């Protein structure tokens, strides 16, 4: 009954809309992009103390000049990261050059869709990811930022956000953001928009934050240095 | 070709000839013959050039790969048998390779040297190439593994020099690094005309 | 309620409802142009962004150096289909150092388009392509279906709203075969601003323009780089 | 039933700082004939690349359409044309790829890198490549290669500055060697063909040698 | 087509395989089984339901197999899918047999099988097998063992267990009266012969509508067996005389 | 070969089939785990001795390398494969890289596991959640628990299976730096945990505990009730 | 490409239904016979045909294996034309690797093994029949009977088909295991009788023998004169 | 030759009612024993056994072999394998390989489970039975084999005559093979007893 | 060539290897390894052809620890020894044979010390005394001449003692060092190697 691969009466795969649904029940991301670079923020969103924080890898650098953030289900994500790393790895190998940002999106939406039921491998995907991802980097053209969705559709943005708040979260981010702010203040209005929207007060525990900058490679902020930001913020 | 690495108190050094020969014809006297595989994993390259360049690269991928899955870098030991592993797939069809992988681990500065027929092993001094008898003598004889930082050079330098003066297919310039607990560094590279100036 | 299940099961008035509804993810997409003359064949898109801060979605693609198209629809559908296309015309280059001839670059991709719906499990392209070539014969506009159904024609518009833009392209179609290029991109534009919702104007910001011709290679024009196509309207 | 056959010619490219020529000789041969007169080794890639092809005829012919095949792929996925590190990398990745059936082709890379400056790279015909200021290959390599190293590297000369090469000069230098690997080499010698990459584009030069 | 796929390996709203749960409930209709491990043998009893005067006697046994030299099984449930499991059994053995040149230990074999079977429950849209086993041997490990399986693919090692009709009721008593470590192989047997005449209510202990194996280890090797007529007559006969002397 | 979608995406967004591996999750015994200054303790409730099981058949605590453990709360079955392909990987792993494996590693191979069989066809998902426990070369102790889902986290102390929501409750009230000083504080703080669901404790308990480079450590019925007393 | 999931599935009785419907059409048949005589092993079936224009001759329904061991069936046709093949192909199979003739046990053992795989099988629906074997193997007489759920019974003397539980009740009142060749065969053509709807005529019924001298069918003047008496 | 890479001898006879087998026990590489204590003539039945002379690799595999078939066989069928049904058996194995074949020559004996009636057969390295009712020789000796059982063979003898002959044709053989020898280790099989003796023989 | 030998004795095993790794008239090492221990009582001495014989023995000792993880218990010698000979004869017939000899010991609770020989075309052997090289014609003569079956393990390394001695007189190559090694049923100890 009603194969994966199958059309609504309006014209959408439904299991691409019901992937579509997953994406709320994640926490929210968000990531804004400037000039001097490109920031992600997310939302950790520690259920019970007694678990690490350090042990929820919900930001991971693609190379050094990439970065990730998700939303959606945990282990859908892995093998997309996977995809993203190997491509350019493979990039790097055959070219001797630094595999774009756009390119690597592009590889990693291709990667999603490719399911089906009839006639495709021994174990192929069966189901679409139910994961949506917030690659972020600085390349030969500058700093970029760029949103996937379950359907294979992808397209860099000047401010994105993603998760069970995203709209709100979008709101204020249309709000707030210019087409001249610098990086720091990017990490400030990015943690002042999660604030808004976690049930839990934030602090330097429940959050992870990462930019990539021009010099600096992809960089992660380390529990003193949110500290120092928070503090602030 | 004539390739040199050694284990000592604060590091391993590493250097190498440039030169590449087609028969008797002197095809190149600048050849990099000592391999960046990393930032902190070198790789000389003796026999095929072209085989080890290649397996090399895929080697650096293969690092990069893990260290950015693990969060944590490659050991020497682990690198090398990615090498080895991937080259007894072809034992018996024609590769030609001879390498000393080396880099500064959680278990101290290391050295491993890895061959296309399989051969794996871990050694405090190398040297593999055509000049490799020629310089086997002169490292046995002025090494030492309390050496000073210039007088490693010193012998590696000679060793090289030496390799180059009696051989008839190395040659060219001996280019020398350091491998240190930061990573490696590239010290000189030195003529041979130059070197003969010196030492006579 | 039952005939609209599977691919490969008839409905008792000989329609396959599950082609129909692919046409319909084919109607909803943004609105596309293509027009043909005696010596230049000119596609005209729209594209739309999802909020303020993201970019619109590009919707033109290169096939060769005398092919184009401009997708409406799934976009993972569209890049299979370009790189179909893109393979077949590096093959024929390898084999006959020669452009392929558009008409059998229409004609495989028909023939590819055909199978996934003749089979159990397999569902149609949800894509609309604008194909628009130079080759021996001259300039061709086509046009393709989710049903694998292409189309010769001179002027078309897919997409959402398209039939205002229909009307106009066959209300002059007389002027077309002797029109310069200018005035055939000004056609174009016109049309596709029939297609606009009232207040909603002609920008730089969601504009793209396609041309291929008899010593000119296929040539995109977006972003400032249209304006000097739009100012003049 | 042997696959290969040796075709002759020669090929040289030599880097400047802000220029780079590729040239090459237009004869065929098989054994001890002559198969034509006008087949140029040297190949335009982009509008800053060129390569020369020597060695077997067939092998340059399948290898060159390959590349622009993957070069052509390349611009559409990444949406830039190609550099010549680029194009240097994807040879050597190609030409292993047959490491068990080899290309027979010499290739030798010329054109500007991303700082504007001249780049030259040579290859061996299994993928081994090296980055470099001259090159020569094929037919009259050995009889070519040091007159380059005297002139161009100025090596075993005494009491003589080391002056930058400027283009008039490395046209002459060109010319002049292969005037006389036309003179000293069977397999080479119909007519000279100069590609003179640089930042206004590729032009091209011919001069006519000795036919026997 | 999915219109007729029956989703034999999907999990219930409530995480149980239905069919694995229907597999269990046709057990409970078969042959009971009886497993007690002496400290000198081990023991299967289970019942002969082929009862009509119309079948002829064939082969050493009908419920027992042979698996290696040093082993044995008995089975409830489909008759059929019993045949397949036992081949494969007996494959398995010899592939160890083959890779190591020694006899495969108990546990080594009951988790192979067992690993086929879940492997079966797991993926493929197949029906799973609807049989539980019964396993005797010794290894050199563990000595004399006793284990069962089930169609999910679980096992358990058993002093003393029941699969089959009357499971309940045969546990029962095998709780109330087994001596942990203090019964001998005539005990055991005797102990099955009271606890199988109350399962198989219809009439007595027919001496026919029973089978009885016994493995034990003599002159240093293995030697396993099924109890003649004649024996098993007379130790129901020891047992009447037992119980009426008793009350 | 079967090649049809068993665990496909629902209105909602659900994955049916995982949220029914997780009710059978819930059918099985609980298990706890507990995270110490210097030993990690995996403690199990046995269903019942039945007085005529082997319970050296039934092990419910396995071991997956020397310096790593395991414990499950679902189905028996499943849980058997993946132990299998751990104890696998877990030696390849010692022939490539030459270094002893870690946690991390495992947990995140086995995590890997069940997602692939959650996203792939004719493939119904494990029913199973694990309880990884070990000490990396580094010597630092470690806790991560997975789910049927493919997700996995790093934890102080997690209970898993039947009557979770109880005894995470109160190791969440009672975990504190006092409670690991003493390695015996610790193994008895895991008993009394467990004895807010089982009945019996003593014969009705399992315990392991594991020290630095100390193999693992099953506690016999006896010291487990010297432990259950000394804690009255 | 083909089902790749079973179509008979356990129910909530933990009972495979399709194969009861199986041995439903199997009870819905023709009739069939087979004693064990202490000399040799009788089978034997009815045929009749549905009017005077089907050749007897044309088709059998006893059928030997080898020289020495054959069977019948009762049930569908073509099912049993498909079983008495791979029957065929298996002893041949056995006689190749061995090069002895195949035991009667291990044929049966080896068909009904084959007929269980398509009760668990992908898109496939079990066997509507049920055979009978007779061989001569060991100097020993065998009967084995086996049933579309891949299960088999060696018998002393058994009858499938319609109104088969009658016949079994015929034939328990008529075993006695001294019995010999001829009168098994009597008793045989008489259980048969039992329940006919007609005249037996030599050219409405089949029998088929084992003995020392091999399995062979019986032709019909040999049955004419056996119907005799 | 291959077959000289480990020499190795077996042997065959009959006489009323009994069978005997015999084999050689070294084991070495070319031209340097390894051990004196190899095993050739493996058991395979209550009263029957065989020998294999050829490669000790494949000695080993293909005794291994024919033991996994030889013992499913009869745990599937209830009955020990009858001599004839083994030579089919392992003509089958043999040939199963008939293009990069294993390199033994197999020699059967054994007494028949029910009358007891001898049967001696041999094989080619690719399956070809060979029954006699005299003798079966196999291995590097053959010839000096074929050379003594010839003159020393008689019809219908007892088990002491028979066990002196063939134990003279095998000692008689070895000694004049240069890579076969260092013991020899003898089968009588009768109806109630099998012996197993072991001669002395020459250890150069 | 590369040298091995065991003894075995009514309690121990004894083993011994040498420690190069020539390579065309260059000793590269002084100090390999050609022992792989096997699991806590059984042990792997392996020689042959580069590259082969570290891969076959790592890809046995990765199952026999694996059996031994996935059961509770640990393999014994012989099944060990005959898993070994099976992968051998199996690999010898296809695309990739090894060109690998072995030296197997180890200690079981009832049979004893097992010495167990096997050469590249996969046949086995259990011998009181072993050796594989070109060192074997020079030592096994020794062994023969002074080896008795009940020999105490100090007259056990005195008669490798003897043998190793020979090598050095008589032999062609240099071994200027050796491994040893003994099992017995507390284990397995490293004895001081035999240098000259």
């Amino acid at each position: 009954y009603r194969g994966v691969n199958t059309f609504s009466p309006e014209g959408r795969l439904f299991q691409v809309e019901y992937a579509i649904e997953a994406i709320k029940l994640g926490s929210t991301a968000i990531g804004i992009q400037t000039s001097e670079g490109v920031c992600l923020a997310v939302e950790k969103r520690i259920t019970s103390p007694l678990m690490e924080p350090s042990s929820i890898e919900k930001i991971v650098e693609i190379d050094a000049h990439i970065g990730c953030a998700m939303s959606g289900l945990i282990a859908d994500a892995k093998t997309l990261i996977d995809k993203a790393r190997v491509e350019t790895q493979n990039h790097w190998f055959t070219y001797n050059e630094t595999m774009t940002v756009e390119s690597v999106t592009q590889a990693v939406s291709n990667l999603a869709l490719q399911f089906g039921e009839e006639d495709a491998d021994p174990g192929a995907m069966s189901r679409p990811f139910g994961v949506a991802l917030l690659f972020g980097g600085v390349d030969e053209k500058g700093p970029q930022l760029f949103h996937m969705d379950p359907s294979g559709t992808f397209v860099q943005c000047d401010a994105r956000a993603i998760g069970s708040a995203s709209e709100g979260a979008q709101s204020s981010l249309q709000e707030v953001y210019h087409k001249s702010m610098t990086l720091k203040e990017a990490i400030k209005s990015s943690l002042i928009i999660l604030k808004q929207v976690m049930e839990e007060k934030l602090n330097a525990t429940n959050i992870e934050l990462a930019t990539v900058q021009p010099g600096q490679n992809f960089h992660m902020f380390t529990k003193e240095e949110l500290e120092e930001v928070i503090k602030d913020i | 070709t004539t390739t040199l690495a050694f284990k000592f108190r604060h590091g391993v050094i590493v250097a190498a000839d440039s030169r590449a020969t087609a028969g008797a014809y002197i095809a190149s006297q600048t050849v990099k013959k000592v391999i960046e595989i990393n930032p902190y994993l070198l790789g000389t390259m003796a026999g095929g050039a072209a085989d080890c360049s290649f397996w090399e690269r895929l080697l650096a991928r293969q690092c990069r790969i893990y260290e950015l899955r693990n969060k944590e870098r490659i050991s020497v030991a682990a690198a090398s048998k990615l090498l080895a592993n991937m080259v007894y797939q072809y034992k018996g069809m024609g590769l030609s390779m001879g390498t000393m992988i080396c880099g500064w681990d959680k278990r101290g500065p290391g050295l491993y040297y890895v061959d296309s027929e399989g051969n794996r092993i871990s050694g405090a001094t190398f040297s593999v190439g055509s000049g490799s008898v020629y310089a086997y003598g002169v490292m046995d004889r002025g090494y030492s593994y309390d050496l000073e930082v210039e007088q490693a050079y010193d012998l590696a330098r000679r060793a090289i020099y030496q390799a180059t003066y009696r051989d008839a297919y190395s040659g060219g310039a001996v280019n020398l690094y350091h491998v240190r607990e930061d990573g490696w560094i590239r010290v000189s590279s030195d003529n041979v005309a130059d070197l003969h100036e010196k030492y006579s | 309620n039952q005939y609209d299940n599977d691919v490969t099961v008839w409905s008792p008035q000989g329609r396959i409802h599950q082609i129909e509804y692919a046409m319909e993810a084919v109607k909803q997409g943004s609105a596309t142009v293509g027009l043909k003359s005696k010596t230049h064949a000119v596609l005209v898109a729209l594209k739309r962004a999802q909020s303020e801060l993201a970019a619109h979605q590009k919707k033109i693609l290169h096939v060769d150096n005398h092919i184009g198209i401009s997708i409406a629809g799934l976009t993972a559908d569209a890049r299979l289909l370009c790189n179909f296309m893109r393979q077949e015309c590096l093959d024929s280059r390898f084999v006959f150092d020669r452009p392929l001839p558009v008409s059998r670059l229409v004609s495989l991709i028909g023939s590819k388009t055909q199978i996934p719906t003749q089979r159990y499990g397999r569902r149609p392209y949800g894509v609309g392509l604008l194909i628009a070539g130079y080759d021996d014969m001259g300039p061709h506009i086509f046009q393709t279906c989710p049903s694998a159904n292409y189309f010769d024609c001179r002027a078309m518009s897919i997409g959402a709203r398209s039939q205002s833009a229909r009307t106009y392209l066959e209300r002059h179609m007389s002027e077309f075969m002797e029109c310069n290029l200018n005035e055939l991109v000004k056609h174009g534009l016109r049309a596709l601003r029939e297609t606009l919702p009232a207040e909603q104007d002609l920008t730089t910001k969601n504009v793209s323009i396609g041309i291929v011709g008899k010593d000119l290679e296929f040539t995109i024009y977006d972003d400032d780089d249209v304006s000097p196509f739009l100012e003049g309207l | 039933f042997s696959p290969y056959v040796f075709n002759g010619g020669t090929i040289l490219a030599i880097a400047g700082e802000d220029f780079a020529i590729v040239a090459s000789d237009t004869r065929l041969s098989e054994g001890f004939s002559i198969h034509t007169r006008d087949s140029p080794k040297c190949y335009k890639l982009t509008d800053k690349t060129v390569i020369g092809c020597s060695g077997f005829h067939g092998d340059c012919l399948t290898l060159t359409k390959i590349i622009e095949a993957r070069l052509k792929m390349y611009k559409h996925s990444n949406n830039k044309a190609m550099t010549t590190g680029a194009i240097a990398a994807m040879l050597s990745t190609i030409l292993y790829s047959r490491r068990f059936f080899p290309y027979y082709v010499y290739n030798i890379i010329g054109g500007l890198d991303e700082e504007g400056k001249g780049a030259v790279y040579s290859f061996d015909p299994v993928g081994s490549y090296q980055r470099d200021s001259f090159k020569a290959g094929g037919s009259a390599s050995a009889m070519l290669q040091p007159l380059l190293d005297n002139q161009v590297g100025f090596k075993n000369m005494q009491n003589v500055e080391h002056v930058p090469l400027s283009l008039d000069r490395a046209m002459r230098l060109v010319k002049d060697v292969f005037i006389s690997a036309a003179e000293r080499d069977v397999y080479t010698g119909d007519a000279l063909r100069i590609c003179i990459v640089t930042k206004e584009g590729i032009r091209e030069e011919t001069v006519s040698l000795r036919k026997d | 087509s999915r219109r007729y796929d029956s989703r034999t390996t999907i999990f219930s709203p409530e995480g149980r395989l239905y069919q694995v749960e229907y597999a269990m409930e046709a057990i409970g209709h078969a042959g009971t089984c009886l497993g007690i491990l002496a400290n000198d043998g081990v023991l299967l009893a289970a019942e002969r339901r082929n009862i009509h005067k119309l079948l002829d006697e064939v082969f050493f046994s009908e419920k027992i197999y042979k698996l290696n030299e040093d082993m044995a099984c008995s089975v409830a449930g489909i008759t059929s899918d019993a045949n397949v499991l036992t081949n494969e059994l007996r494959l398995i053995a010899q592939r160890y047999l083959l890779q190591y040149q020694e006899p495969i230990p108990c546990e080594q074999l009951v988790t192979a099988l067992c690993d086929i079977k879940q492997a079966y429950t797991q993926f493929g849209g197949k029906r799973p097998f609807g049989v539980s086993l019964l396993y005797i041997g010794w290894d050199k490990h563990y000595g004399f063992q006793l284990y069962q399986s089930d169609p999910s693919g679980n096992y358990g090692g058993w002093k003393a267990t029941c699969i089959g009709n009357n499971s309940a009721a045969a546990v029962s008593m095998l709780k109330q009266d087994y001596k942990e470590g203090e019964m001998t192989l005539k005990s055991a047997l005797a102990l099955a012969i009271k606890v199988l005449n109350k399962t198989m209510d219809v009439s007595k202990l027919s001496a026919e509508k029973v089978e009885i194996a016994t493995l034990t280890r003599e002159n240093g090797k293995t030697v396993i067996r099924v109890l003649k007529q004649k024996e098993v007559e007379q130790l129901i006969k020891k047992h009447e005389e037992e119980e009426a002397k008793a009350e | 070969s079967y090649d049809r979608a068993i665990t496909v995406f629902s209105p909602d967004g659900h994955l049916f089939q995982v949220e029914y591996a997780q009710e059978a999750v819930k059918k099985g015994s609980t298990a706890v785990g507990v995270r110490g200054r210097d030993i990690v303790v995996l403690g199990v409730e046995k269903k019942s001795v039945a007085k005529l099981q082997d319970e050296r058949t039934v092990r419910k605590i396995c071991a997956l390398d020397d310096n790593v453990c395991m414990a499950f709360a679902g189905l028996t079955a499943d849980a058997r494969i993946v132990i299998n392909r751990a104890r696998v990987e877990c030696q390849s792993h010692r022939l490539t890289v030459e270094d002893p494996v870690t946690v991390e590693y495992i947990t995140r191979y086995i995590a890997s596991l069940k997602q692939r069989y959650t996203q792939s066809n004719g493939r119904r998902p494990f029913g199973i959640s694990a309880l990884i426990v070990g000490f990396d070369f580094d010597g630092t102790p470690r806790l991560y628990q997975t789910d049927p889902s493919g997700t996995y986290h790093a934890w102080k102390a997690n209970a898993i299976g039947r009557g979770a929501k109880s005894v995470r409750e109160f190791l969440e009230k009672n975990y504190t730096d006092e409670a690991i000083e003493t390695d015996d504080l610790t193994i008895k703080l895991v008993i009394k945990a467990l004895l807010e669901v089982v009945q019996s404790g003593g014969k009705n308990i399992e315990l392991a505990v594991m020290r630095r480079d100390q193999s693992l450590k099953i506690l016999n019925p006896e010291e487990i009730e010297k432990y259950v007393a000394e804690i009255e | 490409r083909g089902y790749s999931f079973s179509l008979t599935t356990f129910s909530p009785s933990g009972k495979l239904v399709q194969i009861e419907y199986a041995l439903a059409a199997v009870a819905g048949g023709a009739p069939s016979v087979g004693i064990k005589a202490a000399n040799g092993v009788v089978l034997a079936t009815e045929k009749k045909q549905k009017s005077i224009l089907y050749d007897e001759r044309s088709v059998h329904k006893v059928e030997p294996i080898t020289k020495h061991i054959g069977l019948v069936y009762s049930g569908m046709g073509p099912d049993y034309r498909v079983l008495v093949h791979r029957a065929r192909k298996l002893a041949q199979q056995y006689y190749l690797v061995y090069q002895e003739p195949i035991p009667t046990a291990q044929l049966v053992q080896r068909v009904a093994s084959v007929m269980q795989e398509y009760t668990q099988s992908g898109g496939v629906r079990p066997f509507g029949v049920s055979l009978l074997i007779c061989g001569w193997n060991e100097g020993r007489p065998y009967l084995f009977q086996s049933d579309p759920s891949g299960a088999y019974f060696a018998w002393k003397a058994t009858a499938m088909g319609k109104n088969y539980v009658n016949g079994k009740t015929f034939l328990e009142k008529r075993y006695n295991e001294d019995l010999e060749l001829e009168d098994a065969i009597h008793t045989a053509i008489l259980t048969l009788k039992e329940s006919f709807e007609g005249q037996m005529t030599e050219d409405n019924i089949e029998v088929g023998i084992c003995n020392e001298a091999g399995f062979r069918r019986l032709t019909p003047t040999e049955v004419k004169d056996y119907l005799a008496a | 030759s291959i077959m000289s890479y480990n020499g190795g001898a077996v042997m065959a006879m009959k006489g009323k009612n009994c069978v005997a087998i015999a084999a050689d026990r070294r084991f070495g590489i070319q031209a340097q024993m390894v051990t004196t204590d190899f095993q050739k003539i493996f058991p395979m039945g209550d009263r029957l056994y065989i020998g294999l002379a050829g490669l000790a690799t494949d000695v080993q595999t293909v005794a291994q072999r024919l033991k996994f078939r030889l013992n499913l066989y009869e745990l599937k069928e209830g009955r020990q394998i009858k001599p004839y049904t083994l030579m089919s058996m392992v003509a089958n194995l043999l040939y199963e390989k008939r293009f990069g074949p294993y390199y033994t020559e197999p020699v059967i004996a054994g007494l028949d489970p029910k009358t007891f009636k001898p049967f001696i057969c041999s094989l080619d390295l690719i399956g070809c039975p060979m029954v006699t009712d005299d003798f079966v020789v196999s291995g590097t000796c053959a010839e000096q084999m074929y050379g003594m059982c010839e003159s020393l063979w008689e019809p219908n003898m007892d088990p002491d005559h028979l066990f002196e002959t063939i134990s003279q044709a095998m000692l008689n053989a070895v000694d004049r093979d240069a890579v076969s020898g260092m013991g020899v280790i003898v089968h009588i099989i009768e109806k109630d007893k099998i012996t197993t003796r072991t001669l002395k023989a020459r250890m150069d | 060539m590369e040298y091995l030998i065991g003894i075995q004795g009514p309690d121990y095993v004894l083993v011994a290897s040498d420690r190069v790794a020539a390579s065309n008239i260059v000793q590269m090492k002084d100090d390999h390894d050609k022992m792989f221990k096997m699991s806590e009582k059984i042990l792997l001495l392996c020689v042959g052809e580069a590259g082969d014989t570290v891969q076959f023995a790592e890809y046995i000792q990765k199952n026999v620890q694996l059996y031994k993880m996935r059961n509770g218990y640990e393999l014994s010698p012989t099944a060990a020894a005959n898993f070994t000979r099976r992968n051998l004869a199996d690999c010898l017939r296809s695309r990739t044979p090894y060109h690998v000899n072995l030296l197997l010991a180890g200690y079981d609770e009832h049979e004893g010390p097992a010495l167990y020989y096997m050469d590249y075309l996969a046949a086995l052997a259990k011998a009181p005394f072993a050796a594989h090289g070109y060192g074997a014609f020079l030592t096994l003569s020794i062994l023969d001449r002074y080896y008795t079956p009940t020999i105490s393990r100090e007259r056990a390394v005195e008669l490798l003692r003897k043998c190793l001695e020979e090598l050095q007189k008589r032999f062609i190559l240099n071994l200027p060092t050796f491994s040893v090694r003994i099992i017995d049923k507390n284990g397995i100890h490293d004895l001081d190697n035999i240098s000259f």
